[PDB]
C-alpha cells in the first residue's frame, strides 16, 4: 500500500479503488500520528460531486473514485484515503489503499546558504542550517553516522507572504564543521563564513 | 439478528422543527498516548459524547501502511473480529451505548501502533454515518528503564543570515527522548505562534540500528529581521512530553520520566 | 371516548424485473389522508393536501435531505432487497391438497378441493372429470392470507356424484389428488 | 409490479403507542416492540440471516411522536374518524376430528390501530396459548391484524372471537364451531 504523488501549485488528482459493491464512499485525509479529517462523501447513485476546491468522481463500473484538488496549497500535504460500506452488508466502512501527497512550494527567489548557529547559554554544541534553497534540492542522510540531518521542510511567513525550505544538521562532536556538514548534493552557490 | 443489516430510513424533522434531539457527533478516545511494559495490559476507551452508538469500530495502523479494521463492537454482546487478526489477544467490551473499551490483553513490542476508534450514529440508518476519535498512539517497551524525557535547547540565528537575507531563523532542538511522544510549540511574548514555523514532520532515531533507540526532533521559527533585534522580545521553545504515570513503578536514581513540559528560552539582541 | 390523532409514515420500495428498475416512495399520512410524499420518479417532495405544504416546501429547500432521498433507491431499497432476498423472494412452500365432498344442505351436493399452507400466493387450481376440464360450475374463496407466510384457498365444484390439479412454483410438476 | 417492501410505522395520541415494522408483499418480516425494546422476526428462521438494531426504530418513533404533535396543532386538533373493523374466523387447514389445528381470527379494514380482542371457548375467556401479530398496513391505509389459537377440534367445543373497537357500537362476536 501507499502510492506517492508530488507537485507545486497545480491540480492534484488521486485515485482510490475498492473491493465490493457499494453504498456510501467517504474521502479522508490524515497527517501523521493522529489526524483523520473527513473531506467529502459520494453515494453509489451519484457520479460527480463538487465542494470547495475538491471534486469527486465515482465510476461503479471500475469500482474506483477520483479526488481532484484544484489550487493546491502547501498545507495540502497529507495521506489521502477513501473508505466504503458494502451494500446488503454490515455497517462497516473498509479503508482502500491510499496516496501520500507532497505539495512543494515555488521558490521564485532562491538564495541557498548554510549558516552556523550557537547555543546560549552553554555548551556549546552547535547546529548547521541549510536554507533558502529551491524545491528541487534533495537532502540526503549523514556521512558519519554520529551526525544527524533532518529532511527539508517549508516555513510560511504569512506577514511577508514568503516561503522557504530548510534542513538542519547537528552534532555534539568537537570537530564538527558547518563548511562540509552536508557533503550530499547541494546547489554550488551557498554563502558560508 | 445475524450479520447483514436491514437499513431504515431516518425520520426527518417536519417543518415546525427542528434538529430537536441530537444533530451532531464527536467521539473521544482516551488515553491519547501510552507507554507500557511488555506483558502488561493496555486499556483504551471510546466514547460518543453528542450522540448514541449501538456499534463501534477499532482500527489499527502501522507507520507506513493503511488502516486495518480489527473488530466491530456491539452493545450485547459479541465482538466479531475481522479476518484476521489475533482474535483474543484483545478483549472488547461494549455495554454502554456511549462507551466501548478495547483492552489489549498481553501487549508486546510488535503491538506498538496507532489505534483509532469510530462510532456509527444509530439515528442515521440508511446513510451510514460514523465518526472517528483523535486516536491512541501506543508504544510498548521491554523495560520502563528505557523511557527518557527530551533535553531541549534553542539556537540563536546567525549574524551571516541577518546580513545577507535580512531575516532571522531560530532553531529548536529536542534531544534524546523515548518514546516518540512529543508536541513542539513556539511561544513569542507569552502567546504561541504558528505564523512562521516549521517542525519537521517526523523525528529521527539517534541510534538507528538499535531496536528502541532514543529520538531527536527539530523546529525552526523564522520571523523578522528588525523583530529579532529588539531585546523586549521573548522567544520560547516548548516540548510537551508524555511519559510514565504516577502509578508506574520507578526505582532508578535519576528523575522519573513523568509526563512534563521541558522548555528552552532565548532573547532578542541587536 | 376521547378524540384520537394518528400519523403514518410509509417508506416503500417497488421492485421490477428483479432490481433492474426500482421505485421508492416516502409517504406521510395524517389520520387517513395522505399529506406529503417523495416519489423517486418525480425527484422532489410534493404536497398532496394543503396540510403537507409547509413540510414539502421546507424539505425541498435542503440539498442534503434531497440528495439522501434520491439515493434511497440504491442505498436503501437495493441494499435491503439483497439482505432479505434469500428468505423472501426465494421462499417456496408446497401446498397440501385435500379433496372432500360437502353439502350446503340436502348423498350430498358438491366437491371441495382444499389447498393450504403454500407460498408464494400465485397458484392454479383446476377440476377434471374423466380427463375433461370442468370450466363452468365451480366457485372459490379466492386467495386467503393466513398472516404467517402461508396462503390457503378452497375451490368447490357443484355436481352431484374427479381430479384436482394444483400448479405452483414450489413443485416441478403439478400436484394431483383423485376422488 | 412483482415485489414491494414497506417500512411501515405509526404514532397515536393520546394513547402514546407507536409501531415499526417491515412488510414484504403483505407479510411481516419483523417488527420492534417498543415496550421490550427488542426486534422480533415474524419467523424465527429469518433472524439467522439478517440483523436489525431495535434502538434505531425507537429513535425513529420519537421523531414520529414529535411530528404528530405538530400536525395535530397545524390542523386545529381535527380528530381521526373511526372506521370499524371486519372480522372473520377460519382454520389454518381443513378441520379433521382431533387432529391439531389453528383458529385464525382475521381482523380487517379498520382505523385507528387500537383493538381489544378476546378468544372464548364455550363462553369462557381463553388467556393462555394465544398468539397475535402487530397492526399490518393496507394500501387504502387502514389496518389489519391476526390472532391465533391452536386447538384440538371436537364436537365438544364452540369458539368465539370477541373484538372491541371504537368504530363498533356493539362488540363484534364472530362464531366458529366444528
Ligand atoms: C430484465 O432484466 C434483464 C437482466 O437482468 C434485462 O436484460 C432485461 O432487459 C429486463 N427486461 C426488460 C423488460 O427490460
Ligand atoms: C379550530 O378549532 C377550534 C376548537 O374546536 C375552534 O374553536 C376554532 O373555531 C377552529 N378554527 C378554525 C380556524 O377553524
Amino acid at each position: 500500500p501507499q502510492a506517492l504523488s508530488i507537485q507545486e501549485g497545480e491540480n492534484a488528482t488521486m485515485n482510490c479503488s475498492y473491493k465490493t459493491s457499494i453504498n456510501n464512499l467517504q474521502w479522508y485525509r490524515q497527517n501523521s500520528g493522529r489526524g483523520l479529517v473527513h473531506l467529502i462523501l459520494i453515494r453509489s447513485n451519484e457520479r460527480e460531486k463538487h465542494s470547495g476546491r475538491l471534486r469527486v468522481t465515482l465510476d461503479t463500473s471500475k469500482k474506483s473514485s477520483s479526488l481532484l484538488i484544484t489550487a493546491s496549497r502547501a498545507a495540502d500535504t497529507a495521506s489521502y484515503f477513501c473508505a466504503t460500506d458494502t451494500t446488503s452488508g454490515t455497517y462497516k466502512y473498509i479503508f482502500g489503499t491510499g496516496t501520500r501527497l507532497k505539495v512543494l512550494p515555488n521558490i521564485q527567489n532562491p538564495d541557498p546558504a548554510v549558516y552556523q548557529l550557537r547555543d546560549s547559554k552553554s555548551s556549546d554544541k552547535s547546529v548547521c542550517l541549510f536554507t533558502d534553497f529551491d524545491s528541487q534540492t534533495n537532502v540526503s542522510q549523514s556521512k558519519d553516522s554520529d551526525v544527524y540531518i533532518t529532511d527539508k521542510t517549508v516555513l510560511d511567513m504569512r506577514s511577508m507572504d514568503f516561503k522557504s525550505n530548510s534542513a538542519v544538521a547537528w552534532s555534539n562532536k568537537s570537530d564538527f564543521a558547518c563548511a562540509n556538514a552536508f557533503n550530499n548534493s547541494i546547489i554550488p552557490e551557498d554563502t558560508f563564513f | 439478528m445475524d450479520f447483514a443489516r436491514v437499513h431504515f430510513i431516518s425520520a426527518l424533522h417536519g417543518s415546525g422543527g427542528g434538529s430537536g434531539g441530537g444533530g451532531g457527533a464527536v467521539v473521544s478516545q482516551h488515553p491519547s498516548w501510552v507507554i507500557s511494559k511488555s506483558g502488561t495490559s493496555v486499556k483504551i476507551e471510546c466514547r460518543s459524547l453528542d450522540f448514541q452508538a449501538t456499534t463501534m469500530f477499532w482500527y489499527r495502523q502501522f507507520p507506513k501502511q493503511s488502516l486495518m479494521l480489527m473488530a466491530t463492537s456491539n452493545e450485547g454482546s459479541k465482538a466479531t473480529y475481522e479476518q484476521g487478526v489475533e482474535k483474543d489477544k484483545f478483549l472488547i467490551n461494549h455495554a454502554s451505548l456511549t462507551l466501548s473499551t478495547l483492552t489489549v490483553t498481553s501487549a508486546h513490542p510488535e503491538d506498538s501502533s496507532f489505534y483509532i476508534c469510530s462510532a456509527r450514529d444509530l439515528t442515521s440508518g440508511a446513510n451510514n454515518e460514523q465518526f472517528f476519535g483523535p486516536g491512541t498512539r501506543l508504544t510498548v517497551t521491554e523495560d520502563l528503564k528505557n523511557v527518557f524525557p527530551p533535553e531541549v535547547a534553542v539556537f540563536e540565528p546567525s549574524e551571516a543570515e541577518i546580513s545577507h537575507t535580512q531575516k532571522a531563523t531560530l532553531v529548536c532542538l529536542a534531544t534524546g527522548f523515548y518514546p516518540d511522544h512529543v508536541e513542539l510549540s513556539w511561544w513569542v511574548n507569552g502567546k504561541e505562534v504558528h505564523s512562521g514555523v516549521s517542525t519537521d514532520p517526523q523525528p529521527l532515531k539517534e541510534q538507528p540500528a538499535l531496536n528502541d533507540s532514543r529520538y531527536s526532533l527539530s523546529s525552526r521559527l523564522r520571523v523578522s529581521a528588525t523583530f529579532w533585534q529588539n531585546p523586549r522580545n521573548h522567544f520560547r521553545c516548548q516540548v510537551q512530553f508524555y511519559g510514565l504515570s504516577e502509578n508506574d513503578e520507578w526505582t532508578q536514581d535519576r528523575a522519573k520520566p513523568v509526563t512534563q513540559i521541558v522548555s528552552a528560552e532565548a532573547w532578542g539582541r541587536s | 371516548t376521547r378524540p384520537r390523532f394518528l400519523w403514518q409514515p410509509k417508506r416503500e420500495c417497488h421492485f421490477f424485473n428483479g432490481t433492474e428498475r426500482v421505485r421508492f416512495l416516502d409517504r406521510y399520512f395524517y389520520n387517513q389522508e395522505e399529506s406529503v410524499r417523495f416519489d423517486s420518479d418525480v425527484g422532489e417532495f410534493r404536497a398532496v393536501t394543503e396540510l403537507g405544504r409547509p413540510d414539502a416546501e421546507y424539505w425541498n429547500s435542503q440539498k442534503d435531505i434531497l440528495e439522501q432521498a434520491r439515493a434511497a433507491v440504491d442505498t436503501y431499497c437495493r441494499h435491503n432487497y439483497g439482505v432479505v432476498e434469500s428468505f423472501t423472494v426465494q421462499r417456496r412452500v408446497q401446498p397440501k391438497v385435500t379433496v372432500y365432498p360437502s353439502k350446503t344442505q340436502p348423498h350430498h351436493n358438491l366437491l371441495v378441493c382444499s389447498v393450504s399452507g403454500f407460498y408464494p400466493g400465485s397458484i392454479e387450481v383446476r377440476w377434471f372429470l374423466n380427463g375433461q376440464e370442468e370450466k363452468a360450475g365451480m366457485v372459490s374463496t379466492g386467495l386467503i392470507q393466513n398472516g404467517d407466510w402461508t396462503f390457503q384457498t378452497l375451490v368447490m365444484l357443484e355436481t352431484v356424484p374427479y381430479t384436482c390439479q394444483v400448479e405452483h412454483p414450489s413443485v416441478t410438476s403439478p400436484l394431483t389428488v383423485e376422488w | 409490479e412483482e415485489h414491494v417492501i414497506i417500512q411501515a410505522e405509526f404514532y397515536l395520541n393520546p394513547d402514546q403507542s407507536g409501531e415499526f415494522m417491515f412488510d414484504f408483499d403483505g407479510d411481516e418480516i419483523f417488527h420492534v416492540d417498543m415496550a421490550k425494546k427488542e426486534t422480533v422476526w415474524r419467523l424465527e428462521e429469518f433472524g439467522r440471516f439478517a440483523s436489525f438494531e431495535a434502538q434505531g426504530a425507537l429513535a425513529n418513533i420519537a421523531v414520529d411522536k414529535a411530528n404528530l404533535e405538530i400536525m395535530t396543532k397545524r390542523s386545529n386538533y381535527t380528530p381521526i374518524t373511526n372506521v370499524p373493523p371486519e372480522v372473520t374466523v377460519l382454520t389454518n387447514s381443513p378441520v379433521e376430528l382431533r387432529e391439531p389445528n389453528v383458529l385464525i381470527c382475521f381482523i380487517d379494514k379498520f382505523t385507528p390501530p387500537v383493538v381489544n380482542v378476546t378468544w372464548l371457548r364455550n363462553g369462557k375467556p381463553v388467556t393462555t396459548g394465544v398468539s397475535e401479530t402487530v397492526f399490518l398496513p393496507r394500501e387504502d391505509h387502514l389496518f389489519r391484524k391476526f390472532h391465533y389459537l391452536p386447538f384440538l377440534p371436537s364436537t365438544e367445543d364452540v369458539y368465539d372471537c370477541r373484538v372491541e373497537h371504537w368504530g363498533l357500537d356493539e362488540p363484534l362476536l364472530k362464531h366458529w364451531e366444528f
